Order: structure tokens, then C-alpha cells, then sequence
């Protein structure tokens, strides 16, 4: 199961709300810093999850910071994965897009990481944010973030 | 009076404390690095050793406003909390409490930009709702601004 990363932009005729969508999935955060209009992170839940094919929609009421663009949706439209962090620790979370619920969650702590269709990479001993200028460098399979 | 330490915080921010793991991707580095500048002992390590060292040597303020108060009296005010694999540190600044209550600060992260706060985002906005509400503040004793 592909994940494809999935851009949040600023939604207008909504004042703070930032989303994306495709298909499948509509994803949105509420943008609460009063000095950012332009911010990286979302602290505040909810992220709400509208899924087009039932027509209904759910919120995610709590979660680690998420971050903009690391937000990412599966082919088929059944699962969201999602990067969240506190302080120097970090995860890597798939939701279901129909109930909003967590199905798997992956510390990841420490690592740079990268989301493609090729998979998971992660990394150390990096001298910079991007996994490839990690020395070393582990491959890891998404099946466990999303199953039939 | 907080200069003497935003100055400190700057400074400290593009330096490499350890090797060559540069301190806007080192938390532990960049509050080593800021020390450094002001000449305040800190404890050696990583994160977590640092926050066990604050923990046993420092005065432990009550909450992240006092802290900002401290921090705005040019004390140095190091917000830590622990985690199962690595911990986070960061510098308190003086100025408004997000959310009425969490103070600004100044930290680098290896959790990516988005953990990096160069006196823009509070505490609060670096650890999430859980850590956030867990946070520890301790102050040394000395006003490192004069």
C-alpha cells in the first residue's frame, strides 16, 4: 500500500484552517499560533478527516504535534499517515480514515526519515534533515501502517 | 535584563557544540552552547543526563510563567523533560505565555525544523499537549546578566 504525501495549504473563505485533499480523504488543521500565518506545525487538535466516499467525517482529538506535509494518504484512501513530535522525539502514525481511530504507530526517534513509493527509509549518523545524508540507512516496510 | 541572554541564545544557535552534529539539531548542544557563552556549568551529557543534573544541582521553579519571570530577571531558565529515548532541553525566554501559560524559548531538535524554536515559539509549541502540561523549569541560583 502506496502512500503519497499530500500537501496543506491555506483553505480560503476559512481563516485558519489549513488542508488538502484528494480523491478519497480530506484532511484539515486549525492554525492557532498568534504570530504564525505561515506556521510548519499543528499542536492543536483536532484534525479533522472527511472521508468522500461515505460522505461522512470524524476528528482526530489528540496526537503528538503533527507536522505540515508529513502527512500522507494511502492509494486505496483508507488510512492517513501521519509524522507527529515532542521535544527530539518523533512518530510516525497511520489513522483510518473512516473512524479517525490509530491502527499503528511507530516511534522513531532520533532518525531522519523519508516517505515514498518505494517505502519507509530511516537513518543515522546524519549530517543533515534529509535521510540521504545519513551514514546509515534502513529500509522498513509500511504493511503494518495500513492492512486489508 | 534578558539580553545578555537572547544575545547567547543567537550566538549559540549556528555553532557545532559536539563534533559534527550542528546544535539547531542538537537540543542537549545548543543549552551546552548558551552556558558556554555565559560561562554556566551544565551538566555534561545527553538530555537526559542533563535533565537529572538540573534535576539534583538546580532550583526547580513552580511554573512556566515564574519561569519566564526568572528568565526575564536574566537568570538562565532551562525548561527539560525526559523521554524513554531521548529527552529535550530548551532555553526560557522572557515574553507572552502561549496559551496563557506556556513560556517562550529557544531550542534546537533532531526531530526536525519543526522542533526548532529561535525565541519564536513557546514550549509549548515544541512539545505537544501531553509533554507540555509534564515539563520541569529549573533556574541557576546567579543572574548571568548583570
Amino acid at each position: 500500500c502506496t502512500f503519497t504525501q499530500l500537501e496543506i495549504v491555506p483553505q480560503f473563505g476559512s481563516p485558519n484552517m489549513f488542508g488538502g485533499e484528494d480523491e478519497h480523504v480530506r484532511v484539515m488543521f486549525s492554525n492557532e499560533d498568534p504570530n504564525d500565518d505561515n506556521p510548519d506545525a499543528f499542536p492543536e487538535p483536532p484534525v479533522y478527516l472527511a472521508d468522500r466516499d461515505s460522505g461522512n467525517d470524524c476528528r482526530i482529538e489528540d496526537g503528538g504535534i503533527w507536522s505540515r506535509g508529513g502527512v500522507f494518504l494511502s492509494q486505496d484512501g483508507r488510512r492517513v499517515l501521519m509524522h507527529e513530535f515532542s521535544g527530539s522525539s518523533a512518530e510516525l502514525v497511520s489513522y483510518d480514515s473512516a473512524t479517525c481511530k490509530v491502527v499503528h504507530r511507530e516511534d522513531i526517534s532520533g532518525q531522519r526519515w523519508a516517505v515514498d513509493k518505494d517505502g519507509l527509509r530511516l537513518g543515522q549518523k546524519c549530517s543533515g534533515e534529509s535521510v540521504d545524508s545519513c551514514a546509515k540507512i534502513v529500509k522498513r516496510s509500511l504493511a503494518p501502517f495500513c492492512q486489508t | 535584563l534578558d539580553q545578555c541572554i537572547v544575545n547567547a541564545c543567537k550566538n549559540s544557535w549556528d555553532k557545532s557544540y559536539l563534533a559534527g552534529t550542528p546544535n539547531k539539531d542538537n537540543c542537549s548542544g545548543f543549552v551546552q552552547s548558551v552556558a558556554a557563552e555565559l560561562g554556566v556549568p551544565m551538566p555534561r551529557g545527553n538530555a537526559n543526563a542533563m535533565v537529572d543534573g538540573l534535576e539534583q544541582s538546580w532550583t526547580k521553579l513552580a511554573s512556566g510563567a515564574e519561569a519566564a519571570q526568572k528568565a526575564a530577571q536574566g537568570f538562565l531558565v532551562i525548561a527539560g523533560l525526559k523521554g524513554r529515548t531521548y529527552g529535550h532541553v530548551a532555553v526560557v525566554i522572557s515574553g507572552p505565555l502561549y496559551r496563557q501559560k506556556y513560556p517562550m524559548c529557544w531550542c534546537g531538535s533532531i526531530a526536525g525544523a519543526v522542533g526548532q524554536s529561535q525565541g519564536l515559539k513557546s514550549v509549548g509549541q515544541v512539545w505537544n499537549r501531553t509533554d507540555r502540561d509534564r515539563l520541569n523549569y529549573y533556574v541557576y541560583s546567579l543572574a548571568s546578566c548583570s
